[PDB]
């Protein structure tokens, strides 16, 4: 990222999660395929 | 209450306390959240019935005696004798009520009353008991389904690997054993 | 009907929204706490140094330091409890996904109201959504039995 | 001609010189409370052949700042008078205007009986009226002056139905005088139009003093628009002269995206409004909220002291001929008397007076045993 | 004398009326006979204005009691709630209703057996994680 | 080393519209974001590092 | 208030407000944990029911 979110420059940051949504989607699709077939 | 507990209604103390920022907006929110959670707990535990049932006036369940758990109409409050004993064995300090050391709390410490009166909880328990003694466990799926109590007991025996003829051959003995055990 | 019900009622996803709302409010309060005098001459360091000589200016700003430390402690103190309750919820969700989805459940009223047949999981931001398929008797008719 | 009317949403100014936009901000300062009565004081003196005694300059209390509103053409009302007694033995203020000047001073002004009036009081035929003067009778001992740009200026309005209501609010605190003013146009048909407007700072001045009255210097040399009636007791009339009183309230202003205040809400008017102030938002959802606490205010104070007549002999100890040696110090006892601790400064010119457990300032409000 | 004050209001997007609850105070005293220049809050215009009801959780001012049985919306305490609806609209304070009354029929020689089913699909939402941070 | 600011940043310029007699720019969390020009009467723009 | 002048009364009164705040914080801090314990017990009771 480069109003409140950019204002938190005093030392309060937010780390990103390790797993992106496109991998949780792959997990969900695999579970659905396994439980259907 | 921060202002009354920390400062004895002194303007100067309040003026200096206001300089600390929001160190009491947070302390006035956690307790409200706790109170909301405690109000929600008793509703989540007891309120599991869509409607309120009532036991039939005629009470004969094949020898099983349920008079110690069904509501007692003689008392002013519809509470079973076991519930009466449990209520008597526990003494609350102040509850909510309306107004020796509880009067020494002029310092901003109070207690809110619970949302659900004990009578409503007793009614919930009575409805659950009527549903579970009249309709078996079928009332947990949808609407109540009739079934005589001895056949329900035989079916519960069948569910644990004992042939259902055992109960019908020993109904009176099991009824007497249950009556002695619950007494 | 699940899609239409979700699109109509907006309060269904009230459990997930609070997770981000509480954190945003906590961060906002933590940021806003800086503009407090904490019982000192001023809430800004530059002016308090530029207005006073060292020997008591150093004494004055200690109040700011202790106030800011006390403000910072409470944030992590509350975050620990929030993380604990979130861990409990995550463990419950993991148990549900390992039991209802990967098989059939005999526990009463665990994987849905009624008799359990299947379950299909779905992914939501900072959470998981299940779709329980159940079985319910419909039409009743009494008889005479022996 | 005195009547009372309700001020709906008027009497608000910029809290500070600081820019702020697209947020909600909370301030604590002297403001004009919402939904309060405003009095109408009117002048009736016209015609030369026939007329009546005017007595059209009432004295106003000026209780720690006032809010001024008046509708005129350019110069019907000029100047404002402060002070506490307004006599030769006391100081009075002379904030008055001019064509392109402002005159402000404080002095021992003795007499201000009646402004110079030609008794003609008829502008329907001849409207030539200038240089009435008679600002004061005499000045005794004073030099301060504030010759500068005039505070008020006239606005041009054509095609009719453009009248400007003049909002002046004065702040007399901490020995300094602060004036906030703004011109509100479009006073077509409503005497007190509904809406919202903002005032702006003009200048500060270190006056001080203990000003406790207000006086008006309306120019009665040529007057117009003068209805007359015996209206009293919260009625409606026409005065073109509004005055208000300021109370120490708390408001929550709503700065727009352009930095101009659009809406303001009172925090001590309505429990709905107080809830809005507590939640710091202009919309509140259905539910129950715990806002504040209520306490019963006291009525009066009572003092209960033992009755002792004779005075304490501090002169016998401090004014003594001989003092004993340090190794044989003699201890004296003072009892059964009323002690005044503000008199021991005179007995000797000491200034160490290092006092440990109690502040010397408030020694007179505590009762001891010996 | 002192106590907590609460405001019971519907959504401001719908109406503009409010009610005041004085927590844990017997309102036979001053709270029903309030006077100007005597109470901490600046607003005293409400005063009594009739419609005063006594609850075991305090005194409710500004809401008319009606004895019915609805599923209550705004909790108050001690089995009392409030809601903004009809008796022209105002704010009422009824008694909470647990549910519709029903009576079951029981016999020792009768049984009920279903003849049809119904497949239904429900939902369940569970949080799994919260947003990380560092300082 | 301003007239009471003593800021520190990468200040470039303000394109926003400001009221004529206002100097201090402020935000939601009450931080300085604008500075008047003592010579050119122009609003500056405080921006952190 | 009645025995010390404000210049040192403010100094003396500041030593009580901090202590009372520190004493009040611990109460809610411990209640926040007792509430979690009670909630866990309530969940167990609901499951058992
Ligand atoms: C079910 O049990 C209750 C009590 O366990 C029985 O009531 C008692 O009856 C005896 C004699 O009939 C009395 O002496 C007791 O005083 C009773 N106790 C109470 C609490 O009522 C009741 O009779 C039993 N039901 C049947 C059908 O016999
Ligand atoms: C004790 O002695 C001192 C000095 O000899 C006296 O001080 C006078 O006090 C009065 C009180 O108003 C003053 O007006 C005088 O100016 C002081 N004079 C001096 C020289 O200090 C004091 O009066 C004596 N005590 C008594 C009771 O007479
Ligand atoms: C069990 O319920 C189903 C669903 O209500 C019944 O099927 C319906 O039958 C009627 C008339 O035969 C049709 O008009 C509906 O369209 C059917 N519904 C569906 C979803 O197809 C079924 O008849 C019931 N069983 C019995 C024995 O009556
Ligand atoms: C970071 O740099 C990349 C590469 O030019 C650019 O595409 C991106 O917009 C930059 N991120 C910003 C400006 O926030
Ligand atoms: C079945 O129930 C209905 C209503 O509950 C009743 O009228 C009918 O008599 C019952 N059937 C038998 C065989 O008792
Ligand atoms: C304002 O006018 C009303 C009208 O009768 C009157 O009751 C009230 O006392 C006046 N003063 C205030 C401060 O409301
Ligand atoms: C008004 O201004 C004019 C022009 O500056 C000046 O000559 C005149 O003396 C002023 N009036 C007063 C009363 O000072
Ligand atoms: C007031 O003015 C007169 C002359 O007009 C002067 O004699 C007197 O000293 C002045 N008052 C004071 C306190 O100086
Ligand atoms: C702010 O200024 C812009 C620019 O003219 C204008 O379009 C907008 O309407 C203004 N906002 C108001 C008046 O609330
Ligand atoms: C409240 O006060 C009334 C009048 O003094 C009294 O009769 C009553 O017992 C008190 N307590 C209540 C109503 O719970
Ligand atoms: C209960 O309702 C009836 C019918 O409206 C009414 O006559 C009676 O006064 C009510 N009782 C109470 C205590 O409000
Ligand atoms: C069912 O209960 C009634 C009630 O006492 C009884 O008369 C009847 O004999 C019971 N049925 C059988 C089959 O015993």
């Amino acid at each position: 990222k480069q109003l409140i979110c950019a204002q938190k420059f005093n030392g309060l940051t937010v780390l990103p999660p390790l797993l992106t949504d496109e991998m949780i989607a792959q997990y969900t699709s695999a579970l659905l395929a396994g439980t259907i077939t | 209450d921060c202002t009354m507990y920390i400062c004895g209604d002194s303007t100067e103390c309040s003026n200096l306390l206001l300089q600390y920022g929001s160190f009491c907006t947070q302390l006035k929110r956690a307790l409200t959240g706790i109170a909301v959670e405690q109000d929600k707990n008793t509703q989540e535990v007891f309120a599991q019935v869509k409607q309120i049932y009532k036991t039939p006036p005629i009470k004969y369940f094949g020898g099983f005696n349920f008079s110690q758990i069904l509501p007692d109409p003689s008392k002013p409050s519809k509470r079973s004798p076991i519930e009466d004993l449990l209520f008597n064995k526990v003494t609350l300090a102040d509850a909510g009520f309306i107004k020796l050391i509880c009067a020494q709390k002029f310092n901003g410490l109070t207690v809110l009353p619970p949302l659900l009166t004990d009578e409503m909880i007793a009614q919930y328990t009575s409805a659950l008991l009527a549903g579970t003694i009249t309709s078996g466990w079928t009332f947990g799926a949808g609407p109540a389904l009739q079934i005589p109590f001895p056949m329900q007991m035989a079916y519960r025996f069948n569910g644990i690997g004992v042939t259902q003829n055992v109960l019908y051959e020993n109904q009176k003995l099991i009824a007497n054993q249950f009556n002695s055990a619950i007494g | 009907k699940i899609q239409d019900s979700l699109s109509s009622t907006p309060s269904a996803l009230g459990k997930l929204q609070d997770v981000v709302n509480h954190n945003a409010q906590a961060l906002n309060t933590l940021v806003k706490q800086l503009s407090s005098k904490f019982g000192a001459i001023s809430s800004v360091l530059n002016d308090i140094l530029s207005r006073l000589d060292p020997p008591e200016a150093e004494v004055q700003i200690d109040r700011l330091i202790t106030g800011r430390l006390q403000s910072l402690q409470t944030y992590v103190t509350q975050q620990l409890i929030r993380a604990a309750e979130i861990r409990a919820s995550a463990n419950l969700a993991a148990t549900k996904m390992s039991e209802c989805v990967l098989g059939q459940s005999k526990r009463v009223d665990f994987c849905g109201k009624g008799y359990h047949l299947m379950s299909f999981p779905q992914s939501a931001p900072h959470g998981v959504v299940f779709l329980h398929v159940t079985y319910v008797p419909a039409q009743e008719k009494n008889f005479t039995t022996a | 001609t005195q009547s009372y009317t309700n001020s709906f949403t008027r009497g608000v100014y910029y809290p500070d010189k600081v820019f702020r936009s697209s947020v909600l901000h909370s301030t604590q300062d002297l403001f004009l409370p919402f939904f309060s009565n405003v009095t109408w004081f009117h002048a009736i003196h016209v015609s030369g052949t026939n007329g009546t005694k005017r007595f059209d300059n009432p004295v106003l209390p000026f209780n720690d700042g006032v809010y001024f509103a008046s509708t005129e053409k350019s110069n019907i009302i000029r100047g404002w008078i402060f002070g506490t007694t307004l006599d030769s033995k006391t100081q009075s203020l002379l904030i008055v205007n001019n064509a392109t000047n402002v005159v402000i001073k404080v002095c021992e002004f003795q007499f201000c009986n009646d402004p110079f009036l030609d008794v003609y009081y008829h502008k329907n035929n001849k409207s030539w009226m200038e240089s009435e003067f008679r600002v004061y009778s005499s000045a005794n001992n004073c030099t301060f002056e504030y010759v500068s740009q005039p505070f008020l200026m006239d606005l041009e309005g054509k095609q009719g139905n453009f009248k400007n209501l003049r909002e002046f609010v004065f702040k007399n605190i901490d020995g300094y005088f602060k004036i906030y003013s703004k011109h509100t146009p479009i006073n077509l048909g409503r005497d007190l139009p509904q809406g919202f407007s903002a005032l702006e700072p003009l200048v500060d001045l270190p006056i001080g003093i203990n000003i406790t009255r207000f006086q008006t210097l309306l120019a009665l040399h040529r007057s117009y628009l003068t209805p007359g009636d015996s209206s009293s007791g919260w009625t409606a009339g026409a005065a073109a002269y509004y005055v208000g009183y300021l109370q120490p309230r708390t408001f929550l202003l709503k700065y727009n995206e352009n930095g101009t205040i659009t809406d303001a809400v009172d925090c001590a008017l309505d429990p709905l409004s107080e809830t809005k102030c507590t939640l710091k938002s202009f919309t509140v959802e259905k539910g129950i909220y715990q806002t504040s606490n209520f306490r019963v205010q006291p009525t009066e104070s009572i003092v209960r002291f033992p009755n002792i007549t004779n005075l304490c002999p501090f002169d016998e100890v401090f004014n003594a001929t001989r003092f004993a040696s340090v190794y044989a110090w003699n201890r004296k006892r003072i009892s059964n008397c009323v002690a005044d601790y503000s008199v021991l400064y005179n007995f000797a010119p000491f200034f160490a007076f290092k006092c440990y457990g109690v502040s010397p300032t408030k020694l007179n409000d505590l009762c001891f045993t010996n | 004398s002192f106590g907590g004050v609460s405001v019971i209001t519907p959504g401001t997007n719908t109406s503009n009326q409010v009610a005041v609850l004085y927590q844990g105070v017997n309102c036979t005293e001053v709270p029903v006979a309030i006077h100007a220049d005597q109470l901490t809050p600046t607003w005293r215009v409400y005063s009594t204005g009739s419609n005063v009801f006594q609850t075991r959780a305090g005194c409710l001012i500004g809401a008319e009691y009606v004895n019915n049985s609805y599923e209550c919306d705004i909790p108050i305490g001690a089995g009392i709630c409030a809601s903004y609806q009809t008796q022209s609209q105002s704010i009422i304070a009824y008694t909470m209703s647990l549910g519709a009354e029903n009576s079951v029929a029981y016999s020792n020689n009768s049984i009920a057996i279903p003849t049809n089913f119904t497949i239904s699909v429900t939902t369940e939402i569970l949080p799994v994680s919260m947003t990380k941070t560092s300082v | 080393n301003f007239n009471g600011l003593t800021g520190t940043g990468v200040l470039t310029e303000s394109n926003k519209k400001f009221l004529p007699f206002q100097q201090f720019g402020r935000d939601i969390a009450d931080t300085t974001d604008a500075v008047r020009d003592p010579q050119t009467l122009e609003i500056l723009d405080i921006t952190p590092c």
